[PDB]
């Protein structure tokens, strides 16, 4: 079952916008909470979480590149998992206006 | 010395039977007693009260003790007191037949009777503060209750107005008490009901000097008795009751309605932690809406109701399950059924109750959703709503981008009502393009349509595009022709939004939402060019 999520490319810090429904059941966060944060926040940073995964995404999402990776994130319960992340630079003229991630959690 | 005399006296055994005997003696002997009232008095009945109690039987010592208070009242403490130290003690175990306070009852049940009873009460109140000697109690609170219950109405109002500081034990900690006795060992709450009067409405005007030199009390520790009042008052009582504190005269109030409105603040705190009674599921219509409305149906009463309601929505936190749908759907019912004039009065009220005063959100517009879905059809109600929600749009545009998860709630949170969403979405574009943020509207769009399609095509996830379909599909139909212009422009400059609406169209997996896809597809190509 894959959770998925947008950003607005074109603000700063790609704030999110869409929210599945199957995220808000699986990490608690109902889309009212999370909407103009952008997903920064689902590790927080904490010290375990790999510090290098993390910037490999923010690197490739200048360039705008799909990246897939794996990281662990955890429920505001502190109850971890773990997803592996599709993110999908969407374009049409053709610039970065949106992206698209499809996480499928695993505790 | 004379304690020891009448040791031995028909004063310790049963009161003679004959009636004639009876009173005689009695009268006999309050008149021996009488006689001292020395400054030993006191500490010579007390030696005479804790070496002959307590006994089982009925005596005639109860009933000389009991009427030496009535026809002295002067020394009332010196005879009471005893008694009270051993109800502390555990000497004593208070029964309302227990034999000391069986008589000091009944002489209770005539201005020389209402005295020596007013001080009886007087002077259990004040050594009533609570003790622990199974939780810590208020020792003497059962034996004003069975005073008090026992007694005309006329003192039990006065009492109340006396104890409260209307006009040591915490006064307020009794009547609580007091009144919790009383539905405690009885099955009732008489006290209570004579209680909530006493303290928000002021004496009446027959009894003149009371009445124009008396203040409301300070109704904080009164939150459960307002409450348990409230649970139990018939709807006409309770709106005699508001009425009655609305039109008090200003001596009575600093400001009547922020005590109207304090009283609301209590009933809805007490409500989380009160036990055994239960507000009925409409208590904020019932109790308060039901009559706030009237009042205005209704001279210069139905002025100062007005006042409420400014009040009531200055302050919007009545709207904070089923309590929210009574709530919403009770402020829907008193508009409608009061009548043409008041509710044109009630909206403008209303307005100038929202800064048209608190800030305005969409958090503060989610309630009134529910108000509104009550609503009828084309109503200046409906129109108030409206107009109240354009303002709200206006101020959002006015960082923290509260203006993307609205046009989320009302595409697909259900909050609910497709017919209102698209309704209410149509009003949400149009303020945008006055003003960007016309961006985030035709942003989110593609957002939600595309991670839909895509993942119906790869159960409330089917459900959810529907209703998105519906949305758009009823945008083209209800400037009206205008927005449609827009979406049509807005669908086909963007690939994304281009390939997922064909999917959708093509979906057989879902019966409707193809049959929906099909028809807004039809619909953009035509208000397309
Ligand atoms: O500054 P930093 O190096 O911390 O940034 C890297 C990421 O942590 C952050 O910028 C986001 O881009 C990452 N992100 C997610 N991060 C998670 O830990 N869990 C998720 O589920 C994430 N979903 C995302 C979805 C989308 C669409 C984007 C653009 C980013 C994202």
């Amino acid at each position: 079952p894959c959770g998925f999520v947008v950003s607005d490319a074109l603000e700063p810090d790609n704030p999110i916008i869409y929210v599945n429904t199957v995220f808000e059941i699986v990490t608690g966060y109902r889309a009212e909470e999370v909407i103009g944060r952008n997903c920064r926040f689902l590790q927080c940073r904490h010290p375990m979480v790999d510090s290098t995964i993390v910037a490999k995404m923010r690197q490739c999402l200048e360039n705008g590149i799909e990246f897939q990776g794996e990281l662990l994130n955890f429920r505001k319960d502190g109850s971890p998992l773990m997803n592996k992340l599709r993110l999908v630079p969407i374009r049409e003229e053709d610039e970065i206006t949106h992206f698209i991630g499809v996480l499928l959690f695993t505790d | 010395r004379w304690i020891d005399g009448l040791q031995f006296s028909s004063l310790l055994w049963p009161p003679p039977r004959d009636p004639q005997q009876h009173k005689d003696q009695v009268v006999a002997y309050v008149e021996y007693f009488g006689q001292f009232t020395s400054e030993q008095f006191p500490d010579d009945i007390a030696e005479l009260v804790r070496h002959q109690y307590p006994s089982t039987e009925k005596r005639l010592l109860d009933d000389v003790l009991a009427m030496f208070v009535l026809h002295h009242p002067e020394h009332g403490h010196a005879v009471i007191l005893p008694i009270i130290s051993c109800l502390i003690d555990g000497s004593l175990v208070y029964s309302k037949e227990a034999h000391p306070f069986a008589s000091f009852i009944s002489l209770v049940c005539s201005e020389q009777w209402a005295l020596a009873c007013g001080e009886i009460l007087r002077i259990l109140t004040h050594y009533n503060r609570p003790i622990y000697k199974r939780k810590p109690l208020r020792p003497l609170s059962p034996w004003i209750s069975d005073i008090l219950l026992a007694a005309p109405l006329g003192i039990r109002s006065d009492y109340f107005r006396w104890c409260s500081g209307v006009m040591v034990a915490n006064g307020a900690g009794v009547i609580l008490s007091v009144c919790d006795d009383e539905v405690a060992r009885y099955e009732t709450a008489t006290l209570t009901a004579v209680a909530v009067p006493a303290l928000l409405l002021p004496p009446p005007t027959t009894s003149l000097d009371e009445h124009l030199v008396a203040g409301l009390p300070a109704l904080e520790p009164y939150a459960r008795l307002f409450h348990r009042y409230y649970a139990i008052a018939t709807p006409s009582a309770t709106q005699r009751l508001l009425l009655g504190l609305l039109e008090a005269p200003p001596s009575w109030a600093p400001d009547a309605l922020d005590a109207a409105v304090q009283l609301v603040e209590l009933l809805r705190a007490a409500e989380d932690y009160a036990s055994g009674v239960r507000l009925p599921r409409n208590w904020m219509h019932l109790h308060f809406l039901r009559a706030i409305g009237i009042a205005m149906s209704m001279g210069v009463a139905a002025d100062a109701a007005a006042a409420l309601l400014f009040r009531i929505l200055s302050q919007p936190a009545l709207l904070f399950e089923a309590t929210i749908e009574a709530t919403a759907q009770g402020i829907a019912s008193m508009l409608c059924a009061h009548g043409p004039e008041v509710e044109w009065r009630i909206c403008t009220i209303w307005e100038a109750a929202y800064g048209l005063p608190p800030i305005l959100s969409w958090n503060l517009y989610i309630p009134l959703l529910k108000v509104l879905e009550y609503l009828p059809r084309g109503s200046p109600s409906e129109a108030c709503l409206m107009k109240i929600f354009v303002a709200t749009v206006e101020t959002i545009l006015s960082a923290m981008s509260e203006l993307r998860a609205m046009v989320h709630a009302l595409f697909l949170e259900s909050c609910a009502g497709v017919e209102l969403a698209s309704r209410l979405l149509f009003v949400v574009l149009t303020v945008c393009v006055s003003h960007g943020p016309v961006a985030a509207f035709d942003s989110y769009v593609l957002a939600a349509v595309c991670a839909l399609a895509c993942e119906v095509q790869l159960d409330s996830a089917i459900s959810h595009t529907r209703r998105i379909l519906a949305i758009l599909e009823a945008l083209f139909s209800l400037a009206a022709a205008m927005v449609a212009a827009h979406i049509s422009e807005l669908f086909r400059r963007s690939k994304a939004l281009t390939h997922a609406l064909s999917g959708l169209m093509r979906c057989k997996w879902d019966k409707e939402i193809h049959k929906r896809a099909s028809s807004l597809y039809n619909l953009i190509d035509v208000h397309s060019k």
